[PDB]
């Protein structure tokens, strides 16, 4: 019975459930990892021991944030629960392949373990580039325990976008077009073709990576008339669109969250909302080169990625103010969900603007592999795919157990979490324009103030991860069950009660075409 | 939202064990690894 | 003579077939004025050039290979 | 020849579908019901094996906004957003 | 369509004599969705409904929601109960503040 | 009163400010007297007394508007908890501070700084407006 | 079929809250131990 | 008797106050800042350099030791 | 472009096989005449230790670790040169 | 009891096998790449064989069996297939990126010239032209498969078929031979990284077409298909395009543009 | 050949509460067991190899 | 009837305050960190050569 | 250098640094504009109890902001590429100097006349002389002719390592096979440090760059002593 329902899952509430688990285990590793960067870094010299040992911590942070705690849950946790229910829809169209999906991930995680276990780890960064990665400066096998690793994360991503492009396009009630299908469901579906695109040319990259390693090719290495920078833009031309991948999933959450605590029946400006993820998708695969602006490319080259990474604010800037239209006017309910979606907004547009900043090929000859970059990506990851993982969890934790948090203690925990984070990262704008440079186990004295806070910030946000884990021991310790949802009428996924039957829509709703 | 009144109430003592063990949990075994860590460097 | 100047042709920050491309002019040049028994001092300008602007390592493994016969331009 | 029919060789959900098209009817929900004019005396009838059924109710055309309720088997309900009626209309397949 | 024409639509609405509890409720809860505080001669009409439909409480709890359209502006609601003292006179309304339910 | 989990799927009370009439009453068992009230009810309300006027509402209502729209003393606790937890965190890095890091590098002393800071004005460190631009080179004192 | 309800759509207890306050501190725990005993092992090696 | 007070697009009106008060506010700032940071900051450097004299800079850095190069 | 040919008032079966009996293994067969003509030993050149051919930055995982997958004595030298 | 069109499937261990044989897959290569030893791989390949087996013979099953591929399901199918094949056009496309960036602006290592000093490429009129004359002919010859099937004819289906197999197999034989008899190897520089890699995934990808094609062969033989379902069989025509398409983007550019 | 698709759908269709991949019968199982045998088995083994590869030799 | 935050509301807070600044005044000045603040305005520069 | 408590960039060495340092701050203006914008109208969404929860219309507003964005995107990208084309300008070098990035140190390389080349490697903390900074210092300095315009190409002999100097608005990839170059022009003479701006294995942390800007005939004079 146990076995037959967790090991052999055919049901998307079960497959998501599995991967939100999974993620939150992760969550725990990724934060330890870096509160071992933090405290490295939290007084000058040298805590653990040179960059090798530092940059596989590095590295194993950002793999483990990345793949293991931010796409589960957002796209295999979320987005299996909810994508199905809100199209009233009764599974995914590939139940059984969406289970593999799931149980590749473990195995994947295993061999990024195993590549940190072995040898000296891989101190690569995660963008893995060569020749640092090849088999002179990395020689044994953690770098290609970590190709595999990407190999099957890989896999499970593109399978799992097939089967959402598939279920979202062809499993709606016959009446419902896709503009009646809610902004959660257009941001799986946009995250996932930008999945399907972008990792197969990761894949092709780092496979050229493991032949260069072990079968003597030289796709990279200029004694067979290789290039490492042909490697860069490959690993680039997925890594752009996966940061587009890491946040879409998140816009859509808090359009929901938004809408839901302003007390209203439907986001501002549905279409422009859709139009501006479509835009944001698409631009997101052109820009790919601004992550190569130092590696000595011709000027008008620069000029048109300094262009194209740029344009992307219009789009992003509709849904920043959309937002802001649909808090308008609203009945407004101070819930948790509430307060991690509003800190979103805020939090994502300061680190949206820092990129901008960093669009300016000019200006990022001086940020470029500086801790600016790094006070950039963490508002927008730390504060931004983290704020709406964080206020999804509380919205729908209800809906997936039947029990409700205590909200006193879940603001507590956005409270502490919230300064922790601006006290860890907002310094690090000071640092880079100052010179630190990225991926160091110490730095020059004079940046020994502005280190010190960061750390200090870290730690606080190591307080709201544990506060964390008791809130959601203490909502099954007490099991306050649901009773009353208000808004159902516009948020289907709520309507089949908390939580709901193991089968939903076995009778498919009923919609007129009229 | 409604919901009914904890049908396993966790009381204020309750809640400071299971607080305590979570922090704990955390706190301990990095703990143990970071005040060795000079027995570790010089092995 | 103070540095090489300013060469049209290689106009960007990518200046790795200016060396190239000077080293083989030298090498041309000499072989060429050695043939038809002419002055090899001709050729002087394009080794100034690529002495100037070819990494140290670069000019030694190409004297190696043109000395071991493996070298893959055309001279 | 040699190659078989759906006729002679579609089973199970298959055939149900491919023989319920035949005699025009749609036990599986494949098509979308058309509405009739929704007031009291000419609700919108809505087929169900049981005693309630969900309805999204699209109130005008092009709506983004599907709006979404149980229908239970008794007296006519209303969309709570336009009014428009619905019947529930149970039992069988 | 001009205020005029706004407030004359939701009068008639309110004044249909065979108006239902359903639509009465529906009347309601759509009306308090606009940027606006409502007439005294809408409420006064929604008000003449809750008497055809025997229910004494959902005109009390329409005074309630006058006075909390009106957000800050607290000049707002004692006017509009002013101009309903005939009507409330009339058909015996108590307002909120003489029910004690304006205390928390 | 009793709500049920098995009644979801059914219309529910609920008290919001925007949804001021709600799907059912909040009361719809009636007791002996309470069905001689609604009887009542269908007569002049001038007869019903302010007693009988607040009993219908409370069979048709839960909370009134300034009920459900109270203001709570729950800011006290979360900030002051927050606070507790943030200054927990500080315990933390006392921790590490005593059991885990050594002391720091010798280029931190005093006279070290002292030098260090000299030096950086012999080689005009940020003479614009970052460092030296702040030393005064004449007077041979920091700017005031 | 399978159990249904609030407490039973997962593959984990909830029974006893002390059972499921030791299960939730092995899982997250060990998550968050793990990289402090890798640096450990990499450490006592060389 | 009490006046009949503005009783519609309440929201609206007190909305449109305050995007006109935020645009103010923003050009005010735009203002104090290219006072405070912008112009402060060309004339830092236009002052300085107005009558920089390189080699004497020079010859203060080496009387004070720090050059490899320049005793 | 269009080809040359005819049919197009129904693509059916009969067609598609008049097609590749017709045209398309009529063309096989041609160019698999050209090759087995065009195919006898082209003279293997002289073995030059180029630094760009025959890369080793690690010993292949089969054999003596120095030979690739599908070797040919013939024709492929090895970083010292041709094979006895 | 549904009244939707839609398939629920049975609770299956298939994903969970298939999942840990790409664990043993990729734990085997490390072995052999690092450790000298095959064992992990060769338990891996196995698994791996089975998990496919098994589940395609359970797709089978519920469909050829059980009637569960009503239109709605295999319309799914139909966008997963074809998802399949862009996400697989993508992987490919990084290895052309890889072969351009190197043959426009070869390097000082190999001469400053492409194809580099020492690199004598094959002749694209010789074997690589009879390749490309047996793909495009397999092309042909599928096709009249496939319009044999909907006209309800089963003997020339599986002739027309047997010929599409025979084809693949004689490109793969042909192309096993050439790189025997290539004089340069995949260690020869970034020509025969390119060379060899890029024309070995298509390779691969010829060999799975034409195991993908042999299976609707038996299950032909076995009258599964009928005249209008057949989508085991689309899918596999569809793959078999995609395999001849990417061939001819090879033949033009490495072997004919690239020599 | 004949077409005996008849005979497979009414045994793949029998009540019987088989699941689909064990539905053909006993060999069915044998295919199951041997499968999952060397996948956790294997699985054990690589984890062995990894202890293994943790350490120097 | 008085709810959990009317009852502990005024204390949670006092006494979370008082304790955060405590602690944090107590690690930020008297534990040997180094915060290295500007040396402007604070230190005396000393003959290094 | 960095000083301590820094908040913004390193004073400028160089007229292009200092033309970065005025885009920046015409840059940082609008990022503080936009962001205490939407925090101040976040702020004004929320602290009302007036409301109006119907439909409401989109196509109007959306013109105004899709087009203000796009015109303050315009305002920063025009300098921002006036800026960029400055920095591609043909200039005329007097003076090419090479440098090689190691793990871990650089090699330097003046070969336009004599061979002179050495390699140059942090100071050890233990070996600091008073008054020496912490991981900055190198036994041998880059020691170039002030208010000159050398040319400076960058590569490697081994992985990644990238060559930067803050202060003059500086930073090349230094990649094997390849020869980058950047030019170098300082106003001042000096001490200039930076620090190796690519991950490049154990001891990435500690392979610095120091300049040492002097007049010409100084740097002459050490040229030959040099060799
Ligand atoms: C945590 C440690 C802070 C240490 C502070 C500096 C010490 C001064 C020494 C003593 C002062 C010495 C005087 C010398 C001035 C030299 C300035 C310079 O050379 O040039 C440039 C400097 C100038 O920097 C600054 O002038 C400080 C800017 C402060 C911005 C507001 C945030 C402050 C809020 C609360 C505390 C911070 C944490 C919250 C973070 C919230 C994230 C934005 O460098 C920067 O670029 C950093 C900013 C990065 C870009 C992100 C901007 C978007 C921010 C959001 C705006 C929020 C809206 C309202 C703001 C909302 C508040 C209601
Ligand atoms: C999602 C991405 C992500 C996240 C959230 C984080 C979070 C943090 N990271 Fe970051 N980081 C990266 C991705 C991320 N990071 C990347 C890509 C790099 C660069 C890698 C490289 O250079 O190669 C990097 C690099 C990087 C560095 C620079 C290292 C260097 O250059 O030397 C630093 C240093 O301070 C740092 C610190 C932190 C800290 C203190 C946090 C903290 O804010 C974390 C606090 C904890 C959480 C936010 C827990 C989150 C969620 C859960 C626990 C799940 C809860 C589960 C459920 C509710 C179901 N990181
Ligand atoms: C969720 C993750 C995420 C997201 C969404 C983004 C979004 C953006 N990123 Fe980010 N980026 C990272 C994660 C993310 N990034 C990571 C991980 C790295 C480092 C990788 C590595 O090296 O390891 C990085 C590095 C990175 C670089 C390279 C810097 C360097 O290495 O030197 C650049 C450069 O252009 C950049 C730019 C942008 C831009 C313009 C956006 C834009 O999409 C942001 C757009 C949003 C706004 C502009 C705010 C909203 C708009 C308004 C309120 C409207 C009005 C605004 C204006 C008119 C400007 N990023
Ligand atoms: C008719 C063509 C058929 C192709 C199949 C041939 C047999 C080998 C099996 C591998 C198939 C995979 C294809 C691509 C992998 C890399 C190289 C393959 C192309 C090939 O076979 O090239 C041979 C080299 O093989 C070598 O190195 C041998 C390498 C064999 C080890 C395979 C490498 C394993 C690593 C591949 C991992 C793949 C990761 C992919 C993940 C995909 C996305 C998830 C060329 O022979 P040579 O002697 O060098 O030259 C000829 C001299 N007369
Ligand atoms: C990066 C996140 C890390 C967060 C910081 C963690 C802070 C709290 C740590 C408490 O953990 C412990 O405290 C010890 C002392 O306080 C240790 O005991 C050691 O110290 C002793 C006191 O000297 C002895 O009694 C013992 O034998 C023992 O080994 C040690 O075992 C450990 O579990
Ligand atoms: Cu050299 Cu980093
Ligand atoms: O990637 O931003
Ligand atoms: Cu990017
Ligand atoms: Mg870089
Ligand atoms: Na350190
Ligand atoms: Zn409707």
């Amino acid at each position: 019975m146990f076995i037959n329902r967790w090991l052999f899952s055919t049901n998307h509430k079960d497959i998501g459930t599995l991967y939100l688990l999974f993620g939150a285990w992760a969550g725990m590793v990724g934060t330890a990892l870096s509160l071992l960067i933090r405290a490295e870094l939290g007084q000058p010299g040298t805590l653990l021991g040179d960059d090798q040992i530092y940059n596989v911590v590095v590295t194993a942070h950002a793999f483990v944030m990345i793949f293991f705690m931010v796409m589960p849950i957002m796209i295999g946790g979320f987005g299996n629960w909810l994508v199905p229910l809100m199209i009233g829809a009764p599974d995914m169209a590939f139940p059984r392949m969406n289970n593999m999906s799931f149980w590749l991930l473990p195995p994947s995680f295993l061999l990024l373990l195993a590549s940190s276990m072995v040898e000296a780890g891989a101190g690569t960064g995660w963008t893995v580039y060569p020749p640092l990665a090849g088999n002179l400066a990395h020689a044994g096998a953690s770098v290609d325990l970590t190709i595999f690793s990407l190999h099957l994360a890989g896999v499970s991503s593109i399978l799992g976008a097939i089967n959402f492009i598939t279920t979202i396009i062809n499993m709606k009630p016959p009446a419902m077009s896709q503009y009646q299908t809610p902004l959660f469901v257009w941001s799986v579906m946009i995250t996932a073709v930008l999945l399907l695109l972008s990792l197969p040319v990761l894949a092709a990259g780092i496979t050229m990576l493991l032949t260069d390693r072990n079968l003597n090719t030289t796709f990279f290495d200029p004694a067979g008339g290789g290039d490492p920078i042909l490697y860069q833009h490959l690993f680039w031309f997925f890594g752009h669109p996966e940061v587009y991948i890491l946040i879409l999933p998140g816009f859509g959450m808090i359009s929901h969250i938004v809408t839901y605590y302003s007390g209203k029946k439907e986001p501002f400006g549905y279409m422009g909302m859709v139009w501006a993820m479509m835009s944001i998708g698409f631009l997101g695969f052109i820009v790919w080169a601004h992550h190569m602006f130092t590696v000595g490319m011709d000027v008008d080259t620069r000029a048109y990625f300094t262009s194209a990474t740029m344009i992307i604010a219009i789009p992003t800037g509709v849904k920043v103010f959309s937002w802001l239209a649909t808090l308008h006017g609203g009945n407004i309910k101070w819930s948790p969900a509430m307060m991690w979606a509003l800190g979103f907004i805020f939090l994502f547009t300061v680190g949206g603007l820092t990129g901008i900043v960093l669009a300016n090929s000019s200006l990022d000859i001086v940020l470029h592999d500086t801790y600016y970059v790094v006070a950039h990506f963490h508002y927008v990851l730390s504060m931004g795919a983290v704020f709406a993982i964080m206020g999804g969890f509380v919205h729908w934790f209800p809906l997936f157990s039947g029990y409700t948090l205590n909200d006193t203690w879940a603001k507590i925990h956005f409270a502490i979490m919230f300064v922790g984070v601006n006290m860890t990262f907002f310094p690090q704008h000071f640092l880079g324009l100052s010179g630190m440079p990225r991926r160091y186990s110490d730095y020059p004295d004079a940046y020994t103030m502005w280190n010190t806070i960061s750390s200090m910030g870290s730690f606080i946000s190591l307080t709201a991860v544990m506060l964390m884990v008791f809130i959601i021991w203490e909502a099954f310790a007490s099991k306050r069950e649901v009773l009353t949802v208000d808004l159902t009428t516009t948020n289907l996924e709520w309507l089949n009660g908390c939580p709901p039957p193991y089968h939903t829509f076995e009778e498919p709703t009923y919609v007129n075409l009229k | 939202i409604t919901a009914k009144p904890a049908k396993t109430p966790t009381s204020p003592k309750e809640q400071a064990i299971g607080l305590s063990v979570t922090f704990l949990s955390f706190l301990l075994p990095a703990g143990w690894v970071l005040y060795h860590l000079d027995n570790y460097k010089k092995s | 003579y103070q540095t090489a100047p300013f060469d049209s042709r290689f106009p960007n920050q990518n200046q790795t077939r200016n060396c190239w491309q000077n080293y083989l002019d030298f090498h041309r040049c000499e072989k060429a004025m050695t043939a038809k028994g002419g002055d090899v001092s001709v050729c002087e300008w394009y080794r100034r050039v690529y002495k100037s602007l070819c990494p140290i390592s670069w000019v030694s493994t190409w004297d190696d290979r043109r000395a071991e016969g493996t070298f893959p331009g055309k001279i | 020849g040699g190659v078989p029919t759906d006729e002679e060789q579609a089973t199970g959900l298959e055939r149900e579908v491919m023989l319920a098209a035949r005699k025009g009817q749609d036990p599986y929900n494949i098509l979308a019901p058309k509405a009739t004019s929704g007031t009291k005396e000419d609700p919108n009838l809505v087929p169900s094996i049981t005693n309630k059924r969900i309805v999204g109710c699209i109130c005008e055309e092009d709506n983004s906004t599907v709006i979404w309720f149980w229908l239970h088997k008794g007296e006519a309900q209303r969309c709570p957003s336009c009014g428009t009626h619905y019947k529930l209309v149970p039992h069988q397949l | 369509e001009t205020d005029e024409e706004f407030d004359a639509r939701w009068v008639t609405y309110f004044n249909k004599p065979d108006i239902d509890a359903w639509e009465l409720r529906k009347g309601m809860n759509t009306l308090v969705g606009y940027d606006l505080v409502p007439e005294p001669k809408i409420i006064d009409a929604a008000l003449r409904a809750c008497r055809r439909l025997n229910d004494f409480a959902s005109a009390v709890r329409i005074l309630e929601v006058v006075k909390d359209k009106a957000g800050p502006h607290k000049e707002i609601y004692p006017y509009v109960i002013q101009e309903l003292r005939p009507t409330l006179n009339e058909l015996g309304i108590s307002t909120p503040e003489e029910l004690g339910l304006d205390k928390v | 009163s009793v709500v049920k989990s098995e009644d979801y799927a059914l219309p529910s009370y609920v008290d919001r400010r925007d949804y001021p009439l709600p799907d059912v009453a909040h009361v719809k068992n009636l007791s002996a007297s309470q069905k001689a009230l609604k009887e009542k009810e269908k007569a002049s309300w001038s007869s019903l007394s302010i007693d009988e006027k607040v009993e219908l509402y409370r069979l048709k209502f839960k909370e009134s508007f300034a009920e459900m729209n109270r203001s709570t003393n729950e800011w006290k606790t979360v900030v002051g908890a927050a606070m507790f937890f943030i200054g927990f965190t500080a315990l933390l890095l006392i921790w590490e501070k005593h059991y885990v890091y050594g002391p720091i590098p010798h280029t931190f002393e005093e006279e070290w700084v002292a030098k260090q800071t000299k030096r950086m004005l012999d080689m005009k460190v940020a003479p614009i407006q970052g460092f030296s631009a702040k030393w005064d080179y004449d007077k041979n004192e920091w700017k005031k | 079929h399978y159990e249904e309800g609030p407490g039973k759509n997962i593959p984990f207890s909830v029974e006893n809250k002390w059972r499921l306050l030791a299960m939730m501190t092995l899982f997250f725990g060990s998550g968050f131990a793990a990289p402090f005993f890798i640096v450990r092992h990499q450490l006592l090696k060389k | 008797a009490l006046a009949k007070p503005q009783m519609r697009g309440l929201l609206a009106r007190r909305l449109r106050f305050h995007i006109v008060g935020a645009f103010m506010v923003s050009l005010g700032f735009a203002t104090f800042y290219k006072f405070a940071v912008a112009e402060k900051r060309k004339k830092a450097y236009a002052d300085f350099y107005r009558n920089y004299d390189s080699m004497k800079d020079f010859e203060e850095m080496r009387k004070a030791g720090i050059f490899q190069s320049a005793k | 472009a269009s080809a040359a040919k005819g049919d197009h008032g129904g693509t059916g079966a009969r067609t598609w096989r008049f097609l590749t009996f017709g045209l398309a293994l009529p063309s096989v067969a041609l160019c698999t005449l050209n090759s087995w003509l065009h195919s006898g030993h082209r003279e293997r050149p002289a073995f030059i230790p180029y630094h760009h051919l025959r890369i080793r930055t690690k010993p292949f995982s089969w054999g003596d670790g120095n030979h690739t997958f599908f070797h040919n004595p013939r024709v492929n030298p090895l970083p010292t040169g041709y094979e006895k | 009891h549904q009244t939707h069109a839609y398939h629920m499937v049975n609770p299956s261990p298939w994903p969970l096998t298939g999942a840990l044989s790409a664990l043993l897959m990729t734990s085997g290569l490390t072995m052999w790449f690092h450790f000298n030893s095959m064992t992990l791989l060769m338990i891996g390949l196995t698994t791996n064989m089975l998990t496919m087996y098994q589940w395609w013979r359970d797709v089978i099953r519920e469909s050829t069996f059980q009637g569960h591929h009503t239109p709605a399901v295999q319309k799914g199918l139909r966008y997963g297939m074809i998802l399949f094949i862009i996400s697989e056009v993508l992987f490919f496309t990084g290895f052309f990126w890889a072969f351009y960036h190197s043959s426009l602006a070869p390097t000082p290592e190999l001469g400053g010239c492409w194809p580099p000093t020492g690199i004598h490429p094959l002749n694209p009129l010789e074997v690589p032209l009879l390749n490309t004359s047996v793909l495009l002919a397999s092309g042909v010859s599928i096709t009249w498969a496939h319009h044999s099937l909907m006209e309800g004819d089963r003997k020339h289906m599986l002739q027309a078929l047997f010929i599409t197999i025979t084809l693949g197999v004689y490109f793969t034989l042909l192309q096993a031979s050439e790189y025997y008899e290539a004089p340069f190897t995949i260690s020869d520089g970034v020509y025969g990284s390119t060379f060899f890699v890029a024309t070995g995934f298509h390779g691969l990808h010829v060999i799975i077409g034409s195991t993908f094609l042999i299976v609707c062969f038996f299950r032909q033989l076995k009258f599964h298909f009928t005249s209008n379902h057949h989508f085991g069989f689309e899918a596999a025509a569809w793959y078999w395009h995609f395999v001849d398409v990417v061939w001819l983007f090879l033949y033009v550019s490495i072997y004919w543009w690239g020599s | 050949f004949e077409n005996r698709v008849a005979e497979k759908q009414k045994l793949f269709q029998e009540d019987n509460g088989l699941p689909v991949h064990l539905k053909g019968g006993a060999t069915d199982n044998i295919l199951y067991r041997v499968t999952m045998t060397l996948c956790l088995g294997g699985t054990l083994y690589s984890l062995y190899c990894l202890g293994w590869a943790s350490f120097p030799h | 009837a008085p709810d959990f935050h009317d009852k502990y509301g005024n204390a949670v807070l006092a006494s979370g305050a008082t304790f955060c600044v405590a602690v944090w005044v107590y690690m930020a000045t008297q534990i040997g960190i180094e915060w290295n603040p500007s040396p402007v305005g604070r230190v005396t520069p000393k003959e290094w050569r | 250098m960095a000083y301590p408590m820094q908040l913004g960039f390193q004073d400028a060495t160089s007229p292009i640094m200092e033309e970065l340092l005025h885009f920046h701050d015409h840059t940082l203006m609008i990022v503080f504009l936009i962001s205490s914008l939407v925090l101040y109208i976040i702020s004004l969404m929320l602290t009302t109890k007036l409301t109006h929860t119907s439909t409401m219309d989109a196509q109007e507003v959306e013109t105004i902001w899709t087009i203000l964005p796009a015109i303050i995107l315009i305002l920063i990208a025009l300098p921002s590429l006036r800026i960029l084309y400055m920095m591609d300008e043909i200039n005329n070098p007097s003076l090419t100097v090479k440098t090689m990035g190691h793990q871990w140190y650089w090699s330097y390389e003046y070969t336009d006349y004599e061979d002179l080349s050495f390699d140059s490697y942090m100071i050890p903390t233990s070996e600091l002389k008073p008054g020496e900074l912490r991981l900055l210092e190198v036994d041998n300095r880059v020691v170039l002719p002030m208010e000159m315009t050398i040319r400076m190409l960058v590569s490697s002999e081994d992985v990644l390592h990238s060559w930067a100097v803050p202060s003059l608005g500086l930073k090349t990839d230094a990649i094997p096979g390849r020869l980058n170059q950047t030019t170098l022009m300082s106003s001042r003479p000096g001490l200039y440090y930076g620090q190796c701006s690519e991950i490049c294995g154990s001891n990435h942390s500690f392979m610095p760059i120091v300049l040492e800007l002097v007049p010409l005939k100084y740097f002459e004079k050490w040229s030959a002593s040099m060799l």
